[PDB]
């Protein structure tokens, strides 16, 4: 720092006024841009063919798998499953993954109906890691607000020392510059806009997926009636392999779907 | 005889019921890239 | 001999530093020493007129150049001659501001830290602390 | 009488990466922040 | 009758009162003075910062008010600006950076970017065979941020340049800042690609030269003047004054500036 500088460095704060407010509103107008170029376009409107609330159709679910438990019979996950099973499983992870979609996270049904092959583990850890941090990130900052320091984040520096290491004041004080505009901002956004577009854009998959859960519910209706009606009353070489898949074969199967899916996405962008 | 096939059939039914469906993930902008957007629009 | 000749070549242009860093007043002064204007001067006088008023025109670049380019941009839009006379108002001006912000006491604990960091005499600090107080009242 | 010194040597100004505090808040802007450190370091280096 | 827009980007309140000021007593209310965000022709901007509507930001050295300091110097400073949009919305010249890092599609942004980009080089060759020069000097920041943006700024550059036979020789911000306010003789025509360093490089040196007037291409074809402090803007007044028809007010008004800088209303 050799050389007797001209003038000393005070805070760089001139905008004396800068309500929170303002900046915040910034912040999510940046954000809804930024995520409507990323998206792209909003996909066409969806008309519901049947219009039934999730709760309705959750409901209906819960009452079917209580009424039909009596077959609920437990077996090893390397065991062919039972009619009543495949059902539950089918049924509930069609709820889970329109759920998922519309925020309630709850990660002990998810990790349990929806996740079965390893890629989907990774990813319900990811999501459960962020979700906890973006809760954690939240309260924190609430707290700091509360208590009165800067919103932005604070490097861990000593002025002191870094005006000594250096020879020339130029990079030192735009260096405090940076760190002290960045600490005088608010780098929060609007949460409601943000979850808002984000449900505008996720409106024709939920719909398309909750009717879809609609007809795969009524269309099990009838072999659960059929089942009842049988036990109350008490070429074939294509058909005499047929048999209910494994635990760990659908864990299988579902990974290769789900690659061949991410290899048609990939192949797609080129 | 011909109840046995029509029973495959239906097991075979509900077994492509079940393969058909796949847990769907969805990826959406990493929220860092609009915090640097952010720090840039204010020219620091 | 050699100093002066390496500093005339150096101001000139013809030779640069070793990593070709920028000829501030920072690092000559860093490298020839506090009073190398002085000596400057004094050794130029033996040079024709040419040389002279090439060191002088140099040495009052020099000078110039002891600003970072936003001081300038903002301070120097109105001439050079008159860019000290800008620069210390508004340093003045900051300090009124940061005075009326947060008291008294803890701005004189702030100006002596950056006295102490910015390489300032203690009479230069204690006059630009009472020029301060008095422009606040 | 030797050589004396290099006048047209100047020690490159050693540059210091910033270290943020271990919080949360540097756990989700780990990338953000490590791009400011980079951006810092590469000023120090160039001059501006 | 006449019109004279005034456009305020960041400039305190006495600079655009004195301004007013000056325009009015000089004038005598023969051509009007109006205020506006954005024009093509017969504007002065006030500030340092960009207005909308201009791509490229010339500076020269006026013979008439070198400083004495600066006497001789010859060398023209040509910022490529970039369109601008509304303060809120994200400028082309971080979304052209940072929308790549994130994935996002960068088509359009960087059509944009090179139209930008081939109009100022354009200006900065003609400006190079009007005074002579051979070759031009091409400025980009290096920080690691700058990858992309710069990257274009030269290959478009670069290529304009060569396509119309001259040399490029880029280079930093902070050598060439050190160059230029202190061995400026060494640089005939100096290009700068958009960022804000460069933007504070560029009034650094119209201050310290003596305190001048820039001028702005826009997209409409023209050229409007630029001033930052009272002696700028007086410069700036001075000059569109001229470019109106006004010969002995222009005279005036320079003379003034070169007085008396700080209250040149009054000084004249």
């Amino acid at each position: 720092i050799s050389g007797v500088s001209p003038l000393l460095y005070f805070p760089p704060t001139t905008t004396s006024t800068t309500n929170r407010e303002d900046q915040i509103n910034k912040n999510t107008n940046i954000a809804i841009q930024m995520i409507k170029r990323y998206k792209g376009e909003v996909p066409p409107h969806y008309t519901r063919k049947s219009s039934a609330t999730i709760e309705q159709v959750e409901k209906e679910i819960d009452a079917l798998l209580g009424g039909a438990e009596k077959l609920r019979k437990t077996s090893t996950d390397d065991q062919p499953m039972d009619k009543l099973t495949l059902m539950e499983r089918c049924l509930r992870h069609a709820l889970w993954s329109y759920h998922k979609e519309e925020g309630r996270y709850d990660f002990d049904q998810i990790g349990r109906w929806v996740v079965y092959t390893p890629e989907d583990e990774v990813k319900l850890a990811q999501l459960k890691r962020e979700v906890e941090a973006k809760e954690k990130l939240a309260a924190l900052r609430k707290r700091r607000e509360e208590e009165g320091l800067p919103g932005g984040p604070v490097p861990r520096i000593n002025w002191p020392q870094e005006y000594s290491s250096f020879i020339d004041r130029e990079p030192v004080v735009a260096k405090r510059i940076r760190y002290d505009t960045l600490a005088s901002t608010t780098l929060e956004r609007d949460e409601k806009q943000i979850e808002s577009t984000l449900q505008q854009y996720r409106r024709a998959s939920q719909d398309k997926r909750l009717d879809d859960l609609v007809d795969l519910l009524e269309r099990f209706k009838p072999v659960l009636a059929r089942e009842a009606i049988m036990q109350r009353l008490t070429e074939e070489r294509r058909l005499l392999p047929v048999r209910l898949r494994s635990v760990n074969e659908v864990r299988e199967i579902m990974s290769k779907t789900q690659a061949k899916k991410s290899a048609e996405a990939a192949e797609r962008n080129p | 005889v011909i109840h046995f096939l029509q029973e495959k059939r239906a097991e075979q039914k509900l077994r492509r019921v079940l393969d058909e469906t796949y847990t769907e993930w969805t990826e959406e902008l990493d929220q860092a890239h609009v915090t640097d957007a952010i720090t840039r629009s204010l020219n620091i | 001999s050699t100093k002066m000749q390496t500093l005339h070549k150096l101001l000139t242009g013809e030779v640069s530093f070793k990593n070709k860093a920028p000829v501030k007043d920072c690092n000559i002064v860093h490298q020839f020493g506090e009073n190398w204007a002085t000596e400057l001067s004094a050794y130029a006088k033996t040079l024709p007129a040419e040389q002279q008023k090439i060191i002088v025109r140099q040495i009052a670049r020099v000078k110039l150049t002891r600003y970072t380019v936003a001081e300038l941009a903002a301070y120097c839009g109105d001439g050079p001659a008159l860019l000290d006379e800008t620069a210390r108002a508004a340093n003045i001006e900051q300090g009124v501001a940061f005075v009326k912000a947060k008291g008294v006491e803890a701005f004189e604990k702030y100006v002596a830290e950056e006295s102490t960091n910015a390489n300032w005499k203690p009479e230069e600090a204690k006059k630009f602390i009472e020029d301060v107080k008095a422009k606040a009242k | 009488r030797a050589d004396e010194v290099d006048y047209t040597n100047l020690p490159a100004p050693k540059p210091q990466k910033t270290v943020w505090d271990d919080n949360i808040e540097t756990e989700v802007l780990r990338k953000y922040l490590d791009g400011l450190s980079q951006y810092d370091m590469e000023e120090a280096k160039y001059g501006v | 009758s006449k019109q004279l827009t005034f456009i305020s980007a960041g400039a305190t309140a006495a600079v655009l009162q004195s301004a007013s000021a000056i325009v009015s007593k000089v004038a005598g209310g023969r051509v009007q003075t109006k205020t506006a965000k954005e024009a093509g022709r017969h504007a002065v901007v006030v500030g340092p910062e960009t207005p909308i509507g201009v791509h490229t930001a010339v500076t020269e050295v006026p013979k008439s008010a070198q400083d004495p300091l600066f006497s001789g110097v010859s060398t023209v400073v040509v910022r490529a600006v970039l369109p601008r949009a509304a303060p809120d919305s994200v400028q082309l010249r971080d979304a052209l950076d940072v929308y790549a890092s994130a994935g996002i599609d960068t088509k359009e942004e960087v059509r944009s970017a090179t139209e930008a980009f081939k109009k100022s080089a354009e200006v900065a060759v003609g400006k190079a065979k009007a005074k002579g020069v051979k070759r031009i000097v091409l400025v980009v920041k290096q920080a690691s941020k700058h990858n992309c943006i710069n990257e274009l700024f030269k290959k478009i550059s670069t290529e304009t340049i060569e396509s119309a036979g001259l040399t490029t020789e880029v280079v930093g911000t902070a050598a060439v800042a050190n160059q230029l306010i202190v061995n400026p003789e060494s640089l005939g025509v100096v290009l700068l690609n958009d960022v804000a360093a460069t933007e504070q490089i560029e009034l650094a040196f119209a201050g310290v030269v003596g305190g001048v007037s820039r001028v702005y291409h826009t997209v409409e074809g023209g050229k409007i003047s630029a001033g930052h402090s009272f002696k700028s803007v007086a410069l700036a007044v001075a000059q569109e004054l001229r470019e109106l028809g006004l010969s002995s007010e222009a005279d005036k008004v320079e003379a003034a500036a070169s007085k008396n800088p700080r209250a040149v209303v009054s000084a004249l």
